[PDB]
């Protein structure tokens, strides 16, 4: 019936999770470089 | 030798539940070795208890080799040959070559048997990746080799009853499940090339007696050809059930069938040309080929990113339809009492950290931080041991009555739903401990419990691996007890045995024709799929096959 | 509701693809930024380099471990390392801080891992080929070497040492 607002919240969770894994392991990498 | 007329007009119903029970058998004895591996990664040596309880087990490494092969290689291929033949089957109301869908099961069976024996008796304890120089019985590299080729029987069967159906139906675009199935099976043909090349060309001459050595760079630059798309091989039967059967177990509709094609299409194009992502730390492969391969892997992720919106969009629409309320009412609206629902939905949740982990592994230089640590089995338990394994488990509770009358009881429903939740919670706890452990440098494939003093900094994720070990036994035990209980009742009621496979309607839109039509040029997309393979693998596999430096195989076990 | 939850769901579909390609492309720009800095140095050398695994202790640069450390530059030392069933050679490996250490590893038996705890050096070691990685330690100390690739029953015990001289 409108904004599939809920599905938007799930891909937002996915996005934040992809971001913190990536950015987390990206710093660890320079720390050992 | 057939009968109860359900099994008469559809005897592939039989050819399905045999695959689907050898595949479960293999999963049982594999997953036994599992909680023993967790206790280990939580510094607890429970292998005295194993060698008493299965005195045939020699090393920690024997069982991991069983854990690997029976779970990732064997459980999954059979669940794949179940769902991905029998689906374009029930949809099309046609009968797969009833003879050829039996050169499959036997073929796979004795192929499994011929590999099982030397493993069972310490003769090929080379882990599920058999990287030369480690070498094992002729019978291993024979058995698993015959076993994989069983799929080539599946590709034909299905392409066949596709190209049949096509003829009887001119102008009419390919059905959803069958379309899935056709790009699936095509992608896997184009992918089995590696593991068969390496088997014929190196592993079998080498292991029978006819050469004294294999080149490791190429045996492995070939193994991964296949090694990668094979996980997308284990994934898509579950994506099958989730795009086409789960919206209706939910009370809904698959909201866009064009998207649920575009995903599969995209797996056809990009699952095979990626293997260097497993070779980032190998010598004698160019940084630019690793880089073209990196960027390509970051693309094999787009269809899963999309799979995420489409499946959520869908569960949410089902949820609103049953009175789910604000931003989150729709989760609470869904049928949290049907394990066939709960099972793959919990797996999808664990899939969010799994894919994130995947996107790091892919990112070329970042693989240096976590390659060959415990981070990797952390990543793939969230993917194959949680999502993929769980969908299947929960698809005993709608696919099983639909293959032998025996219905599901309210004793069984409430044990199917406690099994599923413990195996999900088990997996999550193992995810933390394994990811955190890798980041602290703990290697993978290692009996670390024998060196109980070497990883002091891993103290607290080690407590997590122990908890996760206990919990997956309590779930592995309830699931064994469970799997017998269902398909060891008298019970055979043949009515819900013809209740037709509970697919889903498909909110059809106007945009459908230009789009769908475009992606139905199967033959052409299959030509792009095998040109990407030639562009990605050729300049290396050939500055390689003309530099072979083969080496004596060693047995260190 | 129902066919208007198809009008909305396929345009969001369009927006989410946009966003995601945008995101995967930042990851390509950032991976690519690493791909030329000193940190890039750990990527195995591209070039092939064949050797005979069974002759390898009985002649060549990996044959007497006291010769493993050989200067090959004004501010650069090459360490021929050999990695084998259930240990490393030399042990310890002594190298000075600030220096480019070009590590050149290989194996007389089965494939091995070479993962220097504390650093990005994480590289596979194949019998018959030479991995050439490349690193500059910025802190003196001892670093453990872990084999992170299964090589038979010795595996969990296979470890080395690198001392980097103050
Ligand atoms: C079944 C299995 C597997 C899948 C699927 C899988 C996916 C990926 N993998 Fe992987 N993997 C790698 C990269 C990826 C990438 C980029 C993806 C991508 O395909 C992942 C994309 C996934 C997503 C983008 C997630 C989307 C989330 C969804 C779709 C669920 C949403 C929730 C919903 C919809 C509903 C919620 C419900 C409510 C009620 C709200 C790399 C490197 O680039 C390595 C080598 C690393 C190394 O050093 O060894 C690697 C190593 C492995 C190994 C080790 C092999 C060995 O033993 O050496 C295995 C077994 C494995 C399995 C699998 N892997 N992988
Ligand atoms: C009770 C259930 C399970 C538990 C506790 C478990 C636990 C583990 C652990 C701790 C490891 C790492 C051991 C090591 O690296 O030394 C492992 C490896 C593995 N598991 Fe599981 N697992 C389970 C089920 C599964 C399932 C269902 C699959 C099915 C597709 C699977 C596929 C694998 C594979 C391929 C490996 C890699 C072994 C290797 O590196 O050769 N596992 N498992
Ligand atoms: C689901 C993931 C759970 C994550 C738990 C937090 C772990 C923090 C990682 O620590 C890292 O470990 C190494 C120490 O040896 C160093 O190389 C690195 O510099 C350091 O910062
Ligand atoms: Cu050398 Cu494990
Ligand atoms: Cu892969």
């Amino acid at each position: 019936e409108e904004k599939p607002k809920g599905a938007l919240a799930v891909i937002l969770v996915l996005t934040l999770t992809i971001l913190v894994f990536w950015l987390g392991v990206y710093a660890v990498f320079f720390a050992r470089g | 030798s057939e009968i109860s007329r359900v099994y008469e007009a559809y005897p592939e119903k039989k050819a399905t539940l045999y695959f689907l029970v050898l595949g479960f058998l293999a999963l049982i004895v594999g997953s036994l070795f599992g909680p023993f591996q967790a206790l280990n990664y939580g510094n607890v040596d429970a292998y005295p208890l194993l060698k008493r309880l299965l005195p045939f087990v020699q090393s920690y490494y024997q069982g991991l080799t069983l854990h690997g092969v029976l779970n990732a290689i064997v459980f999954t291929q059979l669940f794949a040959q179940a769902i991905m033949v029998y689906l374009p089957a029930r949809e099309l109301n046609m009968r797969p070559n009833m003879g050829l869908m039996w050169l499959s099961w036997w073929m796979a069976f004795i192929g499994l048997v011929v590999a099982a024996l030397p493993l069972l008796a310490n003769e090929a304890t080379v882990l599920y990746t058999f990287y030369p120089p480690l070498k094992g019985h002729w019978a291993f590299y024979l058995g698993a080799s015959v076993f994989v080729l069983s799929t080539w029987v599946s590709i034909y069967i299905v392409l066949d009853l596709w190209r049949r159906w096509k003829a009887a139906n001119p102008g009419k675009v390919t059905p959803l499940v069958t379309y899935m199935a056709v790009v699936f099976w095509l992608m896997w043909f184009l992918a089995s090339l590696g593991l068969v090349l390496e088997a014929v060309l190196f592993l079998l001459p080498w292991s029978f007696g006819l050469v004294e050595g294999v080149d490791p760079l190429v045996a492995r630059t070939l193994f991964w050809w296949t090694g990668h798309p094979i996980v997308y091989f284990w994934l898509l039967p579950a994506y099958a059930i989730i795009y086409t059967i789960l919206p209706k177990q939910a009370g809904g509709r698959l909201v866009s069938d064009p998207m649920a094609r575009l995903a599969f299409l995209l797996f056809l194009l990009l699952s095979t040309p990626v293997g260097f992502h497993h070779q980032f730390a190998d010598p004698g492969i160019d940084p630019t080929w690793k880089m073209i391969h990196s960027v390509l892997t970051l693309f094999v992720a787009v269809p899963s990113l999309m799979t995420a919106f489409t499946v959520a969009a869908s569960l949410e629409f089902a949820g609103r339809l049953r009175g789910g309320r604000g931003l989150f009412g729709w989760i609470r609206a869904l049928p949290w009492d049907n394990p066939a629902f709960v099972a793959p939905v919990l797996g999808l949740l664990g899939f969010i950290p799994g894919g994130a982990g995947g996107i790091v592994n892919a990112s070329f230089t970042l693989d240096y931080v976590v390659h060959n640590t415990a981070w990797v089995p952390g990543h793939f338990h969230l993917q194959v041991a949680s999502l993929v394994t769980l969908t299947a488990m929960g698809s005993l509770y709608w696919l099983l009555p639909n293959l032998t009358g025996k219905p599901i009881s309210d004793a069984q429903r409430r044990l199917g739903l406690a099994v599923v939740w413990l195996w999900f919670l088990g997996m999550m706890i193992m995810a933390v401990g394994l990811h955190w452990a890798g980041l602290l440098n703990v290697p993978r494939r290692a009996y670390i419990a024998q060196v109980p003093d070497a990883y002091p900094h891993a103290a607290v994720p080690m407590v997590f691996n122990v908890l996760a070990g206990i919990v997956l036994l309590v779930a592995l035990l309830l699931f064994i007890y469970g799997l017998f209980s269902v398909l060891l009742s008298r019970e055979r009621k043949p009515e819900l045995a013809e209740a037709p496979l509970p697919f889903a309607e498909v909110i059809s839109g106007p945009e459908d024709r230009r789009l769908v039509l475009a992606m139905d040029r199967i033959g052409f997309w299959f030509a792009v799929a095998a040109i990407l393979v030639v562009l990605a693998y050729g300049p290396t596999l050939v500055q390689l096959f003309g530099h072979l430096n083969p080496v004596p195989g060693w047995r260190l076990w | 509701d129902q066919h208007k939850a198809h009008k909305a769901i396929l345009a969001y579909e369009k927006g989410w693809l946009a966003f995601s390609l945008a995101m995967l492309f930042v990851f390509i720009a950032l991976i690519a930024y690493t791909l030329a800095t000193h940190t890039a140095g750990v990527i195995p050398a591209g070039k092939l380099e064949r050797v005979d695994p069974t002759t390898v202790r009985q002649e060549g640069p990996w044959a007497d471990p006291a010769q493993a450390v050989v200067q090959t530059g004004p501010n650069q030392y090459t360490v021929y390392v050999l990695a084998f069933a259930f240990g490393y050679q030399p042990n310890p490996i002594e190298v000075p801080q600030g220096a480019e250490i070009v590590f050149k590893i290989t194996s007389p038996d089965v494939i091995h891992g070479f993962h220097v705890e504390g650093t990005n050096i994480n590289v596979e070691v194949l019998p018959g080929e030479v991995s050439t990685v490349r690193y500059t330690f910025k802190r003196p100390g001892e670093y453990r070497i872990i084999c992170n690739q299964y090589c038979g029953l010795g595996h969990q015990n296979m470890f080395g040492t690198i001392v980097v001289k103050e």
